[PDB]
C-alpha cells in the first residue's frame, strides 16, 4: 500500500482530584500525535498548542456560546461521568492472587496477579529483615481487563523467604512463606 | 487522582474511526460504529450505565471534518509509522492442566492500523480468542491487547504474530511452557 | 441506570 496516512486524534479529559472536589476539563486536538490547539477549563478559552491550531482557536474563541457552553462541562460531562460510573471504576476491588515459585536466572519469583487498583506495594524478607538490593520487577502491568499483575524476584541463593504484599482490598497485608 | 477521556480518531486514507471512553487507561466501552451498538469492556458495567451509541457518528464526522481541513492545512504532512513494541505474557502462573489466558501486548505504535494471529504450532487458531480496540496512550500513540484461553501443554508453543507499515517483517513473539 | 455523556469536537475553519 504505497498511500500516505492522515489521522486526527480528540480527547475529552476530565481530571478529578479529591473525587469531583476539583475538575479540570481538557478539549485537545491531535494532527498525528502533535496537539494543535485545546481548550482548558482553568483558562476558559482555546490557545494554540502550536503554529497549526491559530486559526482554529481565534475562530472558537469568537463564539461566545461555545464558550460558555465548554465552561459549564465541568458539571455537565465531567462530574456527570464521575456520578456515573463511581460504583464499579472509583470503587472498583479486586483481590490478588499471590504465589511464590523459583525460577532459572537463582531467582525467587513472587507473582501478584488479577487485583485492582493499581496501587501495591511488594516486598522481600529473608529469615526476618528486608531485601531491596537484589530484587528486581515487571513493573506494573496492565493486563487491558481491569486487572494488573507484578512479578517481584529476589537474586537469591536458596531457609525462609516471606513475600508481603499491601493492597487496598485487604485490611492487612498478605505475607506468603517459602521455604528451601 | 482519576482521569476520564473520551477519545476518538479519524484515518484516512482507510476511514477507519473509534469512539471510547478510558477511565484510568482502562476502557469503560467503544461503539461499533456500523451495528451502532455501546460495547461495554466488561458485561456488568451495562448493567450499571447506559450510551447513546447512535451519535458518536456524528463525532467521527467532525473528526473527518477537521482532518481534511488539517490535511491542507499541514500541506499534507503524512503520518511517520511508529513500530510496536509487543510482549507475551500469561494472565497468571502455568500449571500444567490449569486453564490459562494468553494475552498479546502491543505497545506504542501509530498508525492504528494492525494484524495479530495467535499462531499454536505455528498454525493460527480463532477458538475463543478476543481482542480490545486501539486504546489511547498520553504520547498519543496506540496500543491494543490479544488474548488465547488455553491449556497449557508440554507439546504446544505459541506465537503473537503482528503486521505493521512500521515494520520490515511480521513480528513473532514466542511463549512455551 | 445513568447514561454517560459524550461531547462533540468543534469543526474547525478553512
Ligand atoms: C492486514 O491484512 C490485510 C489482508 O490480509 C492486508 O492487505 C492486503 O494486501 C494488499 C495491501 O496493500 C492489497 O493488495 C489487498 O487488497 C489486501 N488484501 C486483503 C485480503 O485485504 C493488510 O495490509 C494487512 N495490514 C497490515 C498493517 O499489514
Ligand atoms: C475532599 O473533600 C472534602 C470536601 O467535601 C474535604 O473536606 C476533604 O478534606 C477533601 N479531602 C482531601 C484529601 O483534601
Amino acid at each position: 500500500d504505497t498511500r500516505p496516512r492522515f489521522l486526527e486524534q480528540v480527547k475529552h479529559e476530565c481530571h478529578f482530584f479529591n473525587g469531583t472536589e476539583r475538575v479540570r476539563f481538557l478539549d485537545r486536538y491531535f494532527y498525528h500525535q502533535e496537539e494543535y490547539v485545546r481548550f482548558d477549563s482553568d483558562v476558559g478559552e482555546y490557545r494554540a498548542v502550536t503554529e497549526l491550531g491559530r486559526p482554529d482557536a481565534e475562530y472558537w474563541n469568537s463564539q461566545k456560546d461555545l464558550l460558555e457552553q465548554k465552561r459549564a462541562a465541568v458539571d455537565t460531562y465531567c462530574r456527570h461521568n464521575y456520578g456515573v460510573g463511581e460504583s464499579f471504576t472509583v470503587q472498583r476491588r479486586v483481590y490478588p492472587e499471590v504465589t511464590v515459585y523459583p525460577a532459572k536466572t537463582n531467582l525467587l519469583v513472587c507473582s501478584v496477579n488479577g487485583f485492582y487498583p493499581g496501587s501495591i506495594e511488594v516486598r522481600w524478607f529473608r529469615n526476618g529483615q528486608e531485601e531491596k538490593t537484589g530484587v528486581v520487577s515487571t513493573g506494573l502491568i496492565q493486563n487491558g481487563d481491569w486487572t494488573f499483575q507484578t512479578l517481584v524476584m529476589l537474586e537469591t541463593v536458596p531457609e525462609v523467604y516471606t513475600c508481603q504484599v499491601e493492597h487496598p482490598s485487604l485490611t492487612s497485608p498478605l505475607t506468603v512463606e517459602w521455604r528451601a | 487522582e482519576h482521569v476520564i477521556i473520551q477519545a476518538e480518531f479519524y484515518l484516512n486514507p482507510d476511514q477507519s474511526g473509534e469512539f471510547m471512553f478510558d477511565f484510568d487507561g482502562d476502557e469503560i466501552f467503544h461503539v461499533d460504529m456500523a451495528k451502532k451498538e455501546t460495547v461495554w469492556r466488561l458485561e456488568e458495567f451495562g448493567r450499571f450505565a447506559s450510551f447513546e451509541a447512535q451519535g458518536a457518528l456524528a463525532n467521527i464526522a467532525v473528526d473527518k471534518a477537521n482532518l481534511e481541513i488539517m490535511t491542507k492545512r499541514s500541506n499534507y504532512t503524512p503520518i511517520t509509522n511508529v513500530p510496536p513494541e509487543v510482549t507475551v505474557l500469561t494472565n497468571s502462573p502455568v500449571e500444567l492442566r490449569e486453564p490459562n489466558v494468553l494475552i498479546c501486548f502491543i505497545d506504542k505504535f501509530t498508525p492504528p492500523v494492525v494484524n495479530v494471529t495467535w499462531l499454536r504450532n505455528g498454525k493460527p487458531v480463532t477458538t475463543g480468542v478476543s481482542e480490545t480496540v486501539f486504546l489511547p496512550r498520553e504520547d498519543h500513540l496506540f496500543r491494543k491487547f490479544h488474548y488465547l484461553p488455553f491449556l497449557p501443554s508440554t507439546e504446544d508453543v505459541y506465537d503473537c504474530r503482528v503486521e505493521h507499515w512500521g515494520l520490515d517483517e511480521p513480528l513473532l513473539k514466542h511463549w512455551e511452557f | 441506570r445513568k447514561p454517560f455523556q459524550s461531547v462533540i469536537a468543534d469543526t474547525g475553519i478553512s
